[PDB]
């Protein structure tokens, strides 16, 4: 209880959008009206199962 | 990757033997040179160290943005994708060659400098326009004709795939060809039968998805198509049903008559413009050939004016020989009665009427179609 | 011909069509005993299902 | 205030206001017909608005419309259809020039060569006062033009 | 003899070439990437040499100056105007007004003057190559090849022979006649022999879908023209882009006239465009406007009218020296047989009589082939024929 006084200042995640993966290990996702991102995968999510 | 083009002598000869045997020697000394670069200077792995060496310095979030021009001295103006437009610089590890006004790129994200291009996911009207895969069988299924499925095979087929008899003659092909006739004689028809033999791409579009329904947007679809005919390879355009463009009248287009015109001026320039043409082939059809433009039909954009007529009583009986070739027919029925019942049926309604017999059979269970079937069948189909 | 594969007319509804169309919609409705239906359905000449 | 010129094309219209442009030494401004017509909304509108006022602020100042049938097509009325944003650059136009807070201090020469399709509230007295017409040279003319 | 020696020996070099190309770095398929030895310039120095001292400079316009001081007024897309100043590394002079300039990201001053901006779809439209119509393929016309060719060319080629005469020669010129008659084939040769820049307009390009959308084209077109020291701008099927002012009604076919009448002010008056000489061709003139009619903008108005005999006897002479026939056959008997006839359907009799040698067996084609084609082309096909309701103009 005590702990989310120093865990809530953590800046909050963003959402977005996947069109489709590419080769080494990588995502095209777009955001709100953002652009299209280029970004890597977390360790602990596998690419056919996005 | 095309190492050596030659292949000409296929025999056991000595000359085959000679050429390969020097090409080992460009090999391997080639080889065994690059092999002394990671022994006297080691240095890196190279498959990774370069690589990880880029993989760092291009960041990790890579925005997504567009180009607009070119200054060849690796920097160019490129547009974000708020709309806000920069002058980054762009490296030596994007090969310079992929950058068209208009692809899409990567950027960084620090400095927005162009990291890399993006290969692009394209599109969806070339997959509206272009036939995956071949439509039915082959020119035997047709029947009757004869005379006309040699001249369509002289000017489509022929050109493709004997290439050598029109050298000999030092000749160009004809070029354009409209296939013409009452309804439902065969049109469509045959141009299923050269989608199946082609090795070209085969585009089609119909005559009433021409017509657009804001100002312009008409002959711009017009000039994108031939673009996307031209930019594949030997390629087939079919347009069915162009009188179409000019009979009916609709309230979505705002232009009125005088939009249909500009269209047409933009079709009239794609097939005999000034422009390097390619190897392109037009196909068109119609059943009112009496209606369109007559400066659409001059030698030079239609050369080939094919006539279909009406099917006659002895190619009629191939007909009904073909649609009913894998039905389990009972011996009941005579199909000469049929033939004259009207005296100008069409091929499309011997097709009409074989598939409403067999309809009438499947309400009583039935596996073979008798003479009552298709008693009434032809009140079902003709006469109403 | 060969472009339309069957063509299947509507007609106006009958005295013995108009009244099960009535007793289906008659069904969310709370009734009282002693209605006679079929009196009902032969007063509309064949409006529609509507 | 306000002269208009007009009648067949090749009778020398331009000829007199290139000659005016060199003779007096005035701030003279020039306008193309669809020049004053925009993709966005009230733009037109505003760029009228906007030469006046600079030519406001040059005092001696004459102002020269050319193919004044682009914009000065005469209104209709007509539903489902037809274009209205030409005319707000139009009535912009009408007032910018002549009715509310008037001056006397810019000159408009106007230079068509059909008539028939202008609208009669920019024909009016006020707004474009002196309509000379340019007649085909009869024999004498053609004589001096060559 | 050695059957499968000389297919290993052949089938594992081919492997080789594979097994150590891998082992140098041309591989990894890529998404974007360049080939692994040809960047190697920026791999350690303009790696931190391109990026770390050069900086972004986001890109500007600039709408005025102002006196005494340089206190220039910016512009940018969607934000906010500036005052801003100069770099050392650039002069006060060409920050001349109204134009493009890339600007720093935190202290908002100006770098370097940029090109403007083109308009992409008006960029497309420069020819940037030739095509291959000679003038010894127009055959037939020679008269009008020769009107034609002292109007486009020689006061290009010969800026002397018109200057000290005196004489300022003409600018503008019409092509006109029935369809297939040669006028877009005379136009190929003209880009042909050429040097200047050539831009070519269909007229069915300038229908936009907004209002005066089609009238912003028509300038920056005119606006790089003038750039140029000479252009050749050439206009093909005008009847789209105007014919006439009708205006009646309900305001129908009002913006096209809007495009038609920016083109005119283009042509003539008020500080004109200088060395551009223009070129149109139509299929129907009677439609156009007198206003464009009017010589100072169309001065000269060739004819391309039917061959008579002798430009059809040369016609056949072009389509048929490049192909196998017997030589003993007489092509003016040909040209008899072809009263009103165009030149796009003489090169469609002789490419029609090639197929009829190949229709049964043979090589070389014989004067009876050439007659089996005539009926055919002349009086079988002769229930289109494009021409006689064409030839009125209507
Ligand atoms: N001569 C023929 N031989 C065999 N089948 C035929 C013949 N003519 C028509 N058919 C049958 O009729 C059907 C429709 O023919 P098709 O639509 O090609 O005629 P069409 O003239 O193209 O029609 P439309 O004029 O409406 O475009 C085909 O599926 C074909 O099976
Ligand atoms: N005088 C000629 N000599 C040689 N070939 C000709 C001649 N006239 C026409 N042709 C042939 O006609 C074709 C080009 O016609 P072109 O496009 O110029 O017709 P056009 O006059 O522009 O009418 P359209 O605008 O309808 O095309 C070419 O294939 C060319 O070989
Ligand atoms: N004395 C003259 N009278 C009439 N026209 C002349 C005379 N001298 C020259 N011109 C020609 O008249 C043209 C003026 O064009 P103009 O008729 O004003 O065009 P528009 O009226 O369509 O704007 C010039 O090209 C000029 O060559
Ligand atoms: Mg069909
Ligand atoms: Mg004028
Ligand atoms: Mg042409």
């Amino acid at each position: 209880l005590r702990e989310e006084l120093q865990l809530l200042q953590e800046q909050g995640s963003y959402v977005g959008e996947v069109v489709r993966a590419m080769d080494k290990k990588k995502v095209l996702v777009k955001v709100h009206p953002e652009g299209k991102f280029v970004v890597d995968v977390d360790k602990n999510i596998d690419i056919n199962d996005v | 990757a095309s190492k050596l083009p030659l292949v000409t002598p296929h025999t056991q000869c000595r000359l085959k033997l000679l050429k390969l045997e020097r090409i080992k020697d460009y090999l391997l000394m080639e080889e065994e040179f690059i092999r002394n670069q990671e022994q006297m200077k080691p240095l890196e792995e190279k498959q990774e160290e370069e690589r990880s060496k880029v993989d760092d310095l291009r960041g990790t979030p890579m925005s997504v943005g567009t180009l607009e021009e070119i200054i060849d001295d690796n920097h160019a103006i490129v547009s974000t994708s708020v709309g806000s437009e920069h002058y980054v610089s762009i490296l030596s590890f994007v090969d310079k060659d992929l950058l068209e006004p208009g692809c899409s790129v990567l950027l960084n994200h620090k400095v927005h400098a162009v990291i890399g291009v993006l290969m692009d996911d394209t599109d969806p009207l070339v997959t509206v326009m272009k036939v995956e895969k071949a439509p039915q069988e082959t020119y035997a299924d047709i029947g009757g004709l004869d005379n006309q499925i040699q001249e369509i095979k002289e000017s489509v087929e022929l050109p493709l795939t004997h290439p050598e008899y029109y050298e000999e003659m030092g000749i160009k092909p004809p070029k354009g060809v409209i296939l013409y006739g009452p309804p439902g004689t065969g049109k469509t028809l045959l141009a299923k039968a050269v989608a199946n033999q082609t090795s070209a791409t085969f585009l089609r579009v119909v005559g009433s998805e021409l017509i657009q329904k804001y100002l312009g947007d008409g002959p711009k679809l017009v000039r994108e198509l031939f673009r996307v005919a031209e930019e594949h390879a030997p390629s087939i355009v079919f347009i069915d049903e162009i009188d179409a463009i000019g009979t009916k009248r609709y309230d979505s287009n705002s232009g009125g008559e005088r939009e249909i015109q500009r269209t047409m001026l933009e079709l009239l320039n794609q097939l005999d413009g000034f422009d390097s043409r390619g190897d392109v082939k037009v196909i068109m059809a119609t059943n009112r050939i009496e209606t369109l433009d007559p400066a659409l039909i001059r030698p030079g954009r239609i050369d080939r004016k094919i006539e279909f007529p009406l099917p006659d009583e002895k190619t009629k009986k191939r007909i009904f020989q073909i649609h009913t070739s894998r039905m389990t027919l009972a011996d009941d029925v005579t199909l000469d009665d049929l033939i004259m019942a009207k005296d100008d049926l069409s091929g499309a309604d011997i097709k009409a009427i074989c598939t409403e017999a067999g309809l009438m059979a499947l309400r009583e269970r039935r596996m073979k179609v008798t003479n009552e079937d298709f008693k009434k069948s032809k009140e079902n189909v003709l006469y109403k | 011909p060969g472009r339309i594969d069957r063509k299947i007319e509507f007609p106006p509804p009958n005295e013995e069509a108009r009244l099960d169309i009535l007793k289906i919609h008659s069904r969310k409705m709370n009734l009282t005993r002693g209605i006679n239906l079929r009196k009902i359905a032969e007063l509309m000449p064949g409006a529609s299902g509507a | 205030k306000g002269v208009l010129m007009y009648g067949p094309p090749g009778t020398g219209k331009t000829l007199l206001a290139r000659a005016c442009a060199a003779q007096t030494k005035a701030t003279f401004l020039k306008l193309a017909g669809p020049q004053l017509v925009q993709m966005f909304i009230g733009d037109g509108a505003k760029l009228v608005r906007d030469a006046f006022a600079l030519a406001k602020e040059k005092a001696p100042s004459i102002i020269f419309i050319d193919e004044l049938d682009a914009i000065g097509t005469k209104r209709f009325d007509s539903e489902k259809a037809g274009d209205r944003e030409v005319q707000r650059t139009m009535l912009e136009l009408l007032n910018q020039l002549d009715g509310f807070q008037p001056n006397t201090q810019v000159k408009v020469i106007a230079a068509t060569n059909r008539v028939d399709i202008l609208d009669p509230a920019l024909l009016r007295s006020g707004r474009l006062d002196r309509k000379i017409e340019f007649p085909m040279p009869n024999e004498e003319a053609r004589a001096r033009i060559m | 003899t050695y059957s499968r020696q000389i297919k290993q020996v052949e089938d594992d070099i081919q492997q080789l070439l594979k097994k150590i190309n891998e082992l140098t770095g041309i591989k990894e398929s890529d998404t974007g990437l360049a080939p692994p030895a040809l960047w190697d310039l920026a791999a350690d120095k303009q790696t931190l040499q391109s990026e770390q001292p050069l900086q972004v400079a986001r890109c500007t316009k600039i709408i005025n100056a102002d006196s005494e001081d340089p206190k220039y007024i910016i512009n940018v897309k969607q934000f906010a105007k500036f005052v801003v100043d100069l770099s050392d590394q650039v002069a006060p002079t060409d920050i001349e007004e109204g134009m493009r300039v890339g600007v720093d990201r935190n202290k908002y001053q100006i770098h370097i003057p940029l090109p403007p901006k083109i308009d992409p779809t008006v960029t497309m439209m420069q020819v940037e190559e030739k095509p291959d119509v000679t003038y010894s393929d127009v055959g037939g016309c020679k008269e009008q090849i020769e009107k034609l060719r002292e109007v486009v060319e020689t006061p290009l080629l010969h800026p002397e022979r018109f200057v000290n005469l005196g004489i300022e020669p003409p600018k503008g010129v019409l092509l006109f006649g029935p369809p297939g008659t040669g006028k877009t084939l005379c136009a190929r040769a003209v880009a042909n022999r050429t040097d200047a820049c050539f831009i070519r307009v269909i007229g069915s390009e300038l229908v936009q879908k907004y209002v005066g959308e089609g009238a912003r084209m028509v300038r920056e077109l005119f606006e790089m023209a003038r750039t140029k020291k000479a252009c050749l701008i050439f206009f093909d099927e005008i009847d789209a882009i105007g014919g006439a002012r009708f205006d009646d009604g309900a305001g129908g076919d009002n913006e096209v006239q809007r495009t038609m009448l920016e083109l005119i002010n283009q042509l003539d008056g008020f500080d004109p465009r200088g060395n551009i000489k223009v070129l149109m061709a139509t299929n129907r003139p009677d439609t156009l406007d007198p206003a464009l009619m009017r010589p100072g903008r169309l001065d000269r108005k060739i004819e391309f009218s039917l061959p008579d005999l002798e430009g059809r006897t040369h016609i056949f002479k072009i389509h048929a020296r490049s192909m196998s026939v017997e030589r003993d056959i007489r092509f003016e008997l040909l040209a008899r047989l072809c009263p009103n006839s165009t030149g796009a359907e003489i090169r469609s009799v002789c490419t029609e009589a090639g197929m009829f040698a190949i229709r049964a067996r043979r090589k070389i084609a014989t004067e009876k082939d050439f007659l089996e084609a005539v009926n055919k082309v002349i009086k079988s096909y002769a229930k289109f024929s494009a021409t006689p309701r064409y030839m009125t103009y209507n």
